[PDB]
């Protein structure tokens, strides 16, 4: 209830920076080699040497449904006093066991284990369902740490619906009313399947997703696109141009002049030569493919609107989420005002809403868009100014509707009445 | 001496700069070519004529046009073995100085137009496709509307007239003889109108004497070079007159269709250039489409058509470089969808005529009398393809099965249901398993979306027909010979690589398709690769967007108007989530709902678990599970069931 | 549901069938008959209401 | 649970209803994990199971999003 507005469409129980201040650098960094409990990320990680904080406040994350599907983690936490809804991927190998049925005597105990970074049956439903309890009488902001390399394609998965279950956060994301921050954090990944129940295009007006400088993000892995679109031939071509040993044994074969015992050499001395430089060729393809998966591309295409410093990620997010706030209430304000009663790949959350393009001149900031420090401070300052301009719309509204009411007969007829 | 992109209506490809008479010059670029070189060699005599040949040469370190000034002796044949004899003589001479073409001009006193002989190529063989025709006139007659084709020019009394037997490249059962005519205007209102029917007849006597012989189809495209005042809807009104006089001659030399090309400044003024297509379909014409010559924004002239017409004949918002298709040409594609165990994407239309004419046949046997609303075999449905416009915003077509532009092809139906005898209308979307494995491209998103969103707006429910490979799949194909690499020992690579750079003239190549860091090794200006970006769409992260914008349509859809898919074939990744979103959904028993590979997660676990799609995709588990609703034994008895729904 | 709409009681009247809860046939055959004294009293109740609307927007 | 769409003496309407009789749904053996074989499972008529209460809820779903169908 600490988290929850005290009425329905009331703003959220915010207060001052004070304990953990919005002005400190995200100090627990993930490591790249194995897997880290992803709670460290959010909360902070209590070590040895000293503490390391993370994103959120200092102890203000409370997870639920931490008994199923433990393949991510849900729950509510403080961004320099703001509360929001967080859901994280967890990277480690969990193992559910189900129990053994009493009724049949012939059931055991099933030792099943959820690796890590995927989404199951049971982890796609706890994504679903903490999406509708976090807009539904809740209303609150959401942060997701996006790591899923996609979904669990097994027999058994598929049999139990993994398909149903996955389409449910699709239709839970359009039901959202809150801001939404889809955020690839350092060393996260997100292929194929997982993505596209996640893109911003899914509820335009509420969602905006950002990536971390050093996260991945493509259609498959780049050791999954190299057997496909890099295979051995086109890997030769590439090693017959590179490699000098290679290119000048590719000469003796296209001169002739040799006989059978002779062309035999050429090729026993070559299928041996690419039988060594196969496992670095075949590196240097992958890294060529991750350039591909790389967070500039995803700028470049516009799936993204910034890369994000994983550093200074709660410094950009306690603004963003504060500038959204402020601005979807006066949008929605706006609107009320207006009609007392998005279309595109284009559309990006700053052509969310028509509004903002009046709402940009009435401010008179520059850089609008961006400076979400800025933006803020002003409305803070211009609290009259705003109740100014909503009051002078309400009563320009309520001209074109009374002008409104063949109505004209009508009138006339309910009138000399 | 050449635009080549904003020049006179044509084609053009990434960087290229062809000639107007030789189609196919050098497209590699021409940023690395010689200029073009025009010369003009009036000769009293046909012999004398050899003298400013051999000498005129000289002069040259391109075209070459030789005018004749003897009106007196016109050969025909005998002016073939009189210019033939100079070219096989000097065959080293013309071929030294890279001269691609050679024109002759030949005019007479009593005002008829010159006579042209063009030599090109190597050896320069004589094209007798381009005669008594200019390289200016060689644009209007286009001959770029038949490169699917093999042509043999025949002999014309009239040098405006040009006749070709065309047959096609791939079979040979297609034999056709297009008629290509020039028009230049008289020096110094009912011109026009007499000028049609002297051409028309003029083309009508020639197709006589060369006789109809064995033709499928005949054509005849007509271009005017004079800009009169042409009001479109007085001149349909007077095109109705002439064509039913010439007609019956035109139907028995199996002439099947009419082209025209007229300016008219009535809009100096601008002068919009209004195309019309007359076909002779079923017997009689009833075919009269005015279309407008206007650019698609893309850099292609297309055919908008404000036709006189019902607004439902063919061919609509194509650009100007069409090849005229040939018989036979549909089944290749059909065979790639076939081996597959799924019907070729424009058959299905057909498909649903049937199960609707079957829907009409048992309702009338049920409810005997009430039946005389039936609307025959055909005008069972009345289709009509969609394809985005201009501005992204889509439009009813009625152009050929095929030549779709994207991997994705929707067609709205206006079917004669026993339930709504008068008519009723949906949106039928189809991926085209033939076009790239079927795989969604940011194309094929930003039109299945448009797709669901007029559904939406119409309340007409949408039918999904899926047949896919989920998103397109990426690498970039220009970078895969030019990028270097970095090692930590350069004799043996083996010993691990720094990282991956491109050369500097390699970098100025792209600096766009890749983002490049400077960092100097080896005292080389090296560029490390530190993000691929690739020219080519479609490769990672642009298709998911589509893919999840699409995904969240069809979520958002289904809770407003009535969704239904049908796997027709292998349905994977984003392609089998539509199904779910779909919700109510067809599975033909061998076409599977897969999300991962079946050989994908053997590799993934090592070991060799699954042995097919259907093993984890199939009906025994989608059906067993509640993803299908129904199970159909073939693609029409899914078809047959959705009908019933 | 025979209290499922606070417009029943203002449609009951206008119909004027005693067994209007009941009589489920006698009603059917009725909106049949009279679909065009529905839709003159639907427009009479629309003028009304387009009336009282002008008097909220201001108040 | 039976689910499924009827007509009424002409009007087209929405169907459920309960099977009586002892169905038994027979889960395939995991090719994953080679210690597991196919489950036998009688759903006893007349009651409601995860599986059923998804189906039914479902259904009606269906029957009113798009379709707006009588039940």
């Amino acid at each position: 209830l600490s988290f929850i507005p005290d009425q329905r469409n009331n703003p959220l129980p915010i207060l001052s920076p004070s304990p953990d201040p919005w002005d400190r650098d995200v100090v627990y960094t993930p490591p790249y080699k194995q897997t880290y409990d992803v709670r460290w990320m959010i909360a902070g990680k209590e070590d040895e040497d000293g503490f390391q904080p993370g994103l959120f406040d200092k102890d203000s994350f409370v997870e639920t449904l931490g008994g199923w599907a433990r393949t991510v983690v849900v729950g509510r936490a403080r961004l320099g006093g703001i509360p929001m809804g967080v859901i994280a991927v967890e990277t480690r190998t969990i193992e559910n066991i189900t129990p053994a049925d009493p009724a049949n005597p012939d059931s055991i105990e099933q030792v099943t284990n959820e690796a890590g970074g995927v989404w199951y049956p049971n982890s796609a439903f706890k994504t679903a369902q903490a999406i509708n309890d976090f807009n539904y009488g809740e209303q609150l902001p959401l942060m997701i740490l996006a790591n899923w390399r996609g979904f669990s394609g097994g027999q058994r998965d598929m049999y139990n619906e993994v398909l149903k279950y996955g389409s449910f956060i699709v239709d839970a994301l359009t039901r959202f009313e809150k801001p939404i921050f889809i955020y690839i954090p350092p060393h996260g990944e997100l292929r194929g399947g997982s993505w596209v129940v996640v893109d911003p295009t899914i509820n335009p007006a509420s969602m905006e997703m950002y990536a971390d400088e050093e996260a991945r993000g493509g259609v498959l892995e780049p050791e999954g696109i190299i057997p496909i679109k890099y295979k051995k031939d086109k890997q030769l071509e590439t090693m017959a141009r590179l490699d000098p040993v290679y290119r000048s044994l590719k000469k003796e074969m296209a001169k002739e002049g040799l006989s059978k015992e002779e062309s035999d050499n050429i090729k026993k001395k070559m299928q041996q030569r690419e039988e060594l430089l196969l496992p670095i060729y075949h590196q240097i393809c992958v890294q060529f493919a991750d350039l591909h998966d790389r967070a500039g591309r995803m700028k470049a295409k516009g799936v993204i609107r910034q890369s994000l410093q994983w550093r200074q990620s709660r410094r950009f997010f306690y603004w963003r989420v504060r500038r959204r706030l402020i601005e979807d209430d006066i949008l929605r304000r706006i609107e009320e005002a207006i009609n007392p009663a998005n279309t595109s790949l284009a559309a990006s959350p700053e052509t969310r809403s028509p509004h903002l393009v009046q709402l940009e001149s009435w401010v008179g900031i520059p850089g609008f868009k961006t400076n979400d420090r800025e933006v803020v401070e002003w409305y803070e300052q211009n609290q009259d100014r705003i109740n100014e301009k909503l009051e002078k719309l309400k009563k320009e509204s309520i001209a074109d509707q009374m002008r409104e009411l063949x109505x004209x007969x009508x009138x006339x007829x309910x009138x000399x009445x | 001496f050449v635009p080549s992109s904003p020049a006179t209506p044509v084609e053009n490809d990434f960087k290229r700069i062809h000639s107007i008479s030789d189609m196919t010059y050098l497209a590699r670029r021409t940023r690395d070519e010689p200029i073009r070189k025009g010369v003009i060699v009036p000769c009293k005599d046909l012999l004398d004529a050899e003298e400013a040949l051999s000498r005129a040469l000289e002069v040259l370190p391109a075209v070459v046009n030789v005018a004749v000034r003897d009106a007196e002796g016109k050969n025909d044949e005998e002016i073939l073995a009189l210019i033939k004899p100079w070219v096989q003589n000097s065959k080293a001479d013309l071929l030294a100085r890279r001269v691609r073409r050679l024109t002759f001009i030949c005019g007479r006193n009593d005002g008829s137009y010159p006579s042209y002989y063009t030599f090109r190529g190597p050896d320069y063989a004589e094209d007798d496709s381009i005669r008594h025709i200019e390289p200016s006139l060689a644009f209007q007659l286009e001959l770029g509307r038949l490169s699917k084709f093999k042509l043999t020019p025949v002999f014309t009394q009239n040098k405006n007239i040009h006749v070709y037997e065309a047959v096609g490249r791939g079979v040979e059962t297609d034999r056709r003889y297009f008629t290509r005519a020039v028009v230049r205007p008289g020096r110094l209102a009912e011109y026009l109108i007499s000028e049609a029917d002297r051409v028309v007849n003029d083309i009508f006597d020639a197709l006589e004497i060369i006789g109809t012989n064995k033709t499928d189809l005949n054509h005849m495209f007509i271009n005017f070079s004079h800009t009169f005042q042409v009001t479109a809807d007085e001149v349909a009104e007077s095109l109705q007159g002439f064509l039913d006089r010439f007609g019956p001659r035109g139907w028995r030399l199996r002439v099947h269709q009419v082209e025209i090309r007229i300016n008219c400044m009535r809009s100096e003024n601008d002068t919009m250039p209004l195309r019309v297509i007359i076909t002779n379909t079923s017997g009689f014409v009833i075919q009269i489409e005015l279309y407008e010559e206007k650019l698609s924004e893309k850099g292609e002239w297309v055919y908008y058509y404000v036709s006189g017409n019902a607004k439902i004949g063919s061919m609509h918002l194509l650009p100007v470089s069409t090849p005229y298709p040939t018989k036979n040409w549909l089944q290749p594609k059909r065979y790639k969808a076939h081996i597959l165990g799924t019907q070729y994407v424009y058959d299905f239309p057909e498909l649903f005529r049937q199960a609707i004419q079957n829907s009409w046949t048992e309702a009338v046997k049920k409810i005997p009398s009430l039946a005389a609303k039936q609307p025959a075999i055909g005008e069972c449905i009345d289709y009509n393809e969609l394809v985005l416009g201009d501005q992204d915003n889509l439009a009813e077509v009625s152009r050929e099965p095929g030549m779709n532009s994207t991997g994705m092809v929707g067609w709205l139906i206006n079917a004669r249901t026993p339930e709504y005898p008068d008519g009723r209308k949906f949106i039928v979307v189809a991926n085209d398993i033939t076009f790239k494995i079927g795989s969604f491209g940011p194309k094929e998103d930003t039109f299945f979306f448009k797709c669901t969103e007029l559904a939406r707006k119409m309340g007409i429910p949408r039918i999904y027909l899926s047949a896919n490979s989920g998103a397109r799949l990426g690498l970039a194909e220009e970078l895969m010979p030019h990028f270097n690499v970095a090692w930590n020992d350069p004799a043996k690579p083996e010993a691990g690589f720094k990282y991956l750079y491109l050369s500097d003239e390699a970098k100025r190549r792209f600096e766009n398709e890749v983002i490049t860091e400077e960092i100097v090794e080896d005292g080389e200006k090296r560029h490390k690769i530190i993000t691929i970006v690739g020219a080519e769409e479609g490769l990672g992260v642009e298709c998911l967007r589509g893919s999840g914008l699409i995904a969240g349509a069809t979520s958002r859809a289904y809770n407003d108007i009535f969704t239904c898919t049908l796997v027709t074939c292998r349905s994977v990744g984003i392609g089998a989530y539509l199904v779910r979103l779909g919700q109510r959904a067809v599975q033909v028993e061998g076409q599977p709902i897969i999300l991962t590979g079946a050989p994908a997660l053997n590799s993934l676990l090592g070991r060799e678990v699954y042995t097919s799609n259907l093993q984890l995709g199939g009906t025994q588990i989608m059906y067993r599970n509640g993803v299908s609703h129904l199970t159909a034994k073939d693609d029409f008895d899914g078809v047959t069931k959705i009908v019933q729904w | 549901p025979e209290t499922r709409s606070p417009h029943l009681v203002q449609l009951e009247s206008w119909v004027g069938i005693p067994g209007f809860k009941t009589n489920d046939r006698e009603v059917v055959e009725w909106y049949e008959q009279n679909q065009d004294r529905i839709n003159e009293k639907l427009e009479k109740l629309k003028k009304e209401s387009i009336a009282d609307q002008m008097r909220e927007l201001l108040r």
